[PDB]
């Protein structure tokens, strides 16, 4: 989930706001990506070898 | 301009009555309700009575009624009271006002009021009493000569000093009834204390609803 | 009939300060309520009518509003000619019945008064009683009392009192403050003294004096 | 943005934006909770391999 | 208008199918009161309504005030009430050279009083007297029993506070049904198979616009998705039916060599074409710009997806 | 909702319904966190049977 268009995206009215909030949806977006990742990890030591 | 203009006051003695009236310029009285009411001296404000004009309708406190009736004349543009069985607690400084419909709504514009008093005493000259001035030191090396008018009635009174002459460092006292029938209050003056041997300090009291005048001398006494 | 309740019943404020005096009804009284202002001497002017309005020839200063049962007068800024007694009167129910009244001061540096005594003179006594006065003047704020002592006791049920109104440019008052004996009760104490409390004094002024003094 | 004075854009927009970030946190949160438990089944899996 | 109503029985006009242009009110700037609440008044024609609302009074220069969301008073409690959650604009203006009359305009009544507070937009026409007391009235007017309705003193002498004032609070309704008042937006023909920006009757968007390969039954305009967006609508004018695709998106990644050995990326752009985004190269997984590609099978390095990888070789 | 003036009861209403949510959605955090924990216990407790 990218949370600049979650939230609003293409537009430079709703990307200031959201910016009030400072990274804090950094790091959703983050935990987001470190999930997926590692859901390949799981897949990767069951099946490579 | 809108004016209200009342008259008819006076000393009226208890068992009898007293008529007073307020005349209205630069308004009609037609959609308008007229008041009046009464203050007491030392007292607050108590109402009497209230007319629709242009109905003839009438409330009244429940204080004064059987006693005191209104009507208003629009031919005229005046408004009347008439407060029949006079007695010695009905007496008081009588106000007209204005307001629309019977109420619900305030009173716009108020008369200056007409003062009525009665008393045990029905009236008396006042005469006065002096109040000598410490002999020991006071704070600022002031000091002060006063008196007490007592006994008179009925209020106002003017006091003055020096015949009348002085006015400066005057302070004086509203007065008040006393169980004698009576009105009574008192007065100083405030002058570098050396003054008081030099000056002349005579109480000048005035009361007009008498016809008489007090002249009284205050001087310090031996202390 | 509904009775009116005002407050502060004294309010202090210097000039050129907001104030605010309010009104509450024991009952509705829809928009009835009348706003008066009462200077030593003079009839009460009136400043509102029917809670909102304005009356003519009254400063702009002079302003009200209500919020559910609370009806609120507001001076915007005291000038030294409101510092007057105010009144609230609501015209719905009759009898019409108005409140107690309120008073603003000024705020002056407060000060302790000139104060004498009159102990009984021979000529008073002619009469029989006895009555021996302290007098304090031209002092500030508005609230003082004296309290008296018969042979070094604290005396009670026998005193009488009056005070006057303030002054136009400095508020300041005098008051009257008296004991009354019989000669008879006169004659038989020695000592007799006035002791004068209010904010003013830091510490009670004590005089006094002995019978048949003066 | 295209409704509200750009001020009283700011307030809504503000209660609006934390609303959703709430969301996605709360989304994400249960979400990392489930990652751990497929972990381990991941990971038992692999044993059972 | 000519005449407004009184306040006690203000007018509702009821707007429906028709171009609403906001902006010019505002322009004109006639108006002493022009104050907008849950709604800006800087030319918002972008916006369109289910409905709209004009409600129009004459009321005193003081009580303008409550003409207002939130508010308690005289008028906000018994002649005219607005909901707390208020979308509209309240606009006033003085009215002495119209509504002002010799010896006073007595035409224009308010409620003085009720047994209860009203609703937002209710009307209280009603002249039965009131009963204050505990006594019955029964019909009678006097003491504690007033008539209800009262007129205003609106006299030509009067200061500003009581002088009277044209009131018009524009309401603006939005359900979900098209708005048949819409603003005056240049009108443009519709671009087919492009990205583009969308006002449907107010409701906006971006996409690319398609034909539809489902139809839709004749009683409504439009359907709506799983995020309660627009997913295909009718056109207001020629009733064709398009369904709207969201414009072509998605992350962008690079793929890199450890900055120690060479400095040669490609950027990866998710499920979009290389065209949109000379060493280009298009894939499923998305367009990698800056990288060429090879059709024989290797050892993974760094992954692209979808079983393909990138790696690096002379 | 019975002492204040209906618009700002309605404000600190909606101020004291979400502190209590907040609560709610604690406890549920919590306890959801334990629980994969208390499973995690359990499921060494069957390996142990
Ligand atoms: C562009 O990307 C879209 C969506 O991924 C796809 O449907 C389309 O086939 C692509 N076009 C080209 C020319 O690659």
């Amino acid at each position: 989930v990218d949370c600049t268009m979650y939230i609003c995206g293409d537009s430079t009215e709703c990307s200031n706001l959201l910016l009030q909030y400072g990274s804090f949806c950094t790091q959703l977006n983050r935990a987001l990506t470190g999930i997926a990742v590692e859901q390949d990890k799981n897949t990767q030591e069951v099946f490579a070898q | 301009e809108v004016q209200l203009v009342e008259s008819g006051g006076g000393l009226v003695q208890p068992g009898g009555s007293l008529r007073l009236s307020c005349a209205a310029s630069g308004f009609d009285l037609g959609g308008y309700s007229m008041h009046w009411v009464r203050q007491a001296p030392g007292k607050g404000l108590e109402w009497v009575a209230g007319i629709y004009a242009s109905g003839g309708a009438t409330a009244y406190a429940d204080s004064v009624k059987g006693r005191f009736t209104i009507s208003a004349d629009t031919s005229k543009n005046t408004a009347y009271l008439q407060m029949n069985s006079l007695r010695a607690e009905d007496t008081a400084v009588y106000y007209c006002a204005r307001s629309y419909y019977y109420g619900g709504f305030g009173m716009d514009y108020w008369g200056q009021g007409t003062l009525v008093t009665v008393s045990s005493a029905s009236t008396k000259g006042p005469s006065v009493f002096p109040l000598a001035p410490s002999s020991k030191s006071t704070s600022g090396g002031t000091a002060a000569l006063g008196c007490l008018v007592k006994d008179y009635f009925p209020e106002p009174v003017t006091v003055s000093w020096n015949s009348g002459a002085l006015t400066s460092g005057v302070h004086t006292f509203p007065a008040v009834l006393q169980s004698s029938g009576l009105y009574s209050l008192s007065s100083v003056v405030t002058v570098p204390s050396s003054s008081l041997g030099t000056q002349t300090y005579i109480c000048n009291v005035n009361h007009k609803p008498s016809n008489t005048k007090v002249d009284k001398k205050v001087e310090p006494k031996s202390c | 009939d509904i009775q009116m309740t005002q407050s502060p019943s004294s309010l202090s404020a210097s000039v050129g300060d907001r104030v605010t005096i309010t009104c509450r009804a024991s009952q509705s009284v829809s928009s009835a309520v009348a706003w008066y202002q009462q200077k030593p001497g003079k009839a009460p002017k009136l400043l509102i009518y029917s809670a909102s309005d304005l009356y003519s020839g009254v400063p702009s200063r002079f302003s009200g509003s209500r919020s559910g049962t609370d009806f609120t007068l507001t001076i915007s800024s005291l000038q030294p000619e409101d510092f007057a007694t105010y009144y609230c009167q609501q015209s719905h129910t009759y009898p019409i019945t108005f409140g107690q009244g309120t008073k603003v001061e000024i705020k002056r540096t407060v000060a302790a008064p000139s104060v004498f005594i009159f102990p009984p003179s021979d000529e008073q006594l002619k009469s029989g009683t006895a009555s021996v006065v302290c007098l304090l003047n031209n002092f500030y704020p508005r609230e003082a009392k004296v309290q008296w002592k018969v042979d070094n006791a604290l005396q009670s049920g026998n005193s009488q009192e009056s005070v006057t109104e303030q002054d136009s440019k400095d508020s300041t008052y005098s008051l009257s403050s008296t004991l009354t004996l019989s000669k008879a009760d006169y004659e038989k104490h020695k000592v007799y003294a006035c002791e004068v409390t209010h904010q003013g004094l830091s510490s009670p002024v004590t005089k006094s004096f002995n019978r048949g003094e003066c | 943005l295209s409704r509200l004075d750009p001020p009283e854009a700011e307030v809504q927009i503000d209660r609006l934006i934390t609303g959703r970030l709430q969301s996605l946190q709360t989304y994400v949160t249960q979400q990392l909770i489930r990652a751990a438990e497929i972990r381990a089944s991941a990971n038992l899996a692999a044993t059972k391999m | 208008a000519t005449r407004f109503a009184s306040v006690y029985a203000w007018n509702r006009k009821r707007i429906s199918n028709c171009v609403a242009d906001y902006s010019v009110l505002y322009n004109s700037a006639s108006f002493s009161t022009f104050k907008c609440y849950g709604v800006s008044p800087t030319k918002l024609n972008d916006l369109c309504f289910t409905n709209v609302y004009a409600d129009s009074f004459v009321i005193r220069g003081d009580e303008v005030r409550q003409i207002a969301p939130g508010q308690t008073g005289k008028i906000a409690d018994y002649n005219y009430k607005l909901p707390d959650d208020f979308t509209g604009c309240v606009i006033a203006w003085n009215s002495n050279n119209l509504d002002s009359k010799v010896g006073g305009n007595y035409n224009y009544l308010y409620r003085l009083f009720r047994k209860s507070n009203l609703k937002p937009f209710e009307r209280d026409i009603s002249t039965e007297i009131y009963q204050a007391g505990s006594t019955p009235c029964n019909g009678v007017e006097g003491f504690n029993c007033y008539f209800p309705l009262q007129s205003y003193g609106f006299q030509p002498t009067n200061g500003v506070g009581y002088q009277p004032y044209r009131v018009v609070v524009l309401s603006f309704e939005l359900l979900h049904a098209p708005a048949t008042v819409c603003g005056p937006k240049k009108s443009t023909n519709l671009v087919k198979n492009k990205c583009v920006n969308f006002n449907f009757n107010g409701l906006t968007g971006t996409g690319v616009l398609t034909e539809s390969n489902k139809k839709f039954l004749p009683f409504q305009q439009f359907g709506r998705d799983i995020a309660d967006t627009t997913d295909a609508v009718r056109d207001p004018q020629t009733l064709e039916i398009l369904d709207i695709t969201p414009c072509s998106f998605g992350g962008v990644s690079v793929i890199t060599p450890g900055t120690n050995t060479s400095n040669q990326v490609a950027v990866l752009y998710q499920d979009v074409n290389c065209t949109e985004v000379s060493n280009v190269f298009q894939t499923r997984a998305g367009c990698l710009i800056g990288a060429e590609h090879v059709n024989n099978s290797y050892e993974c390095d760094i992954p692209i997806g979808a079983g393909i990888c990138a790696s690096y070789q002379t």
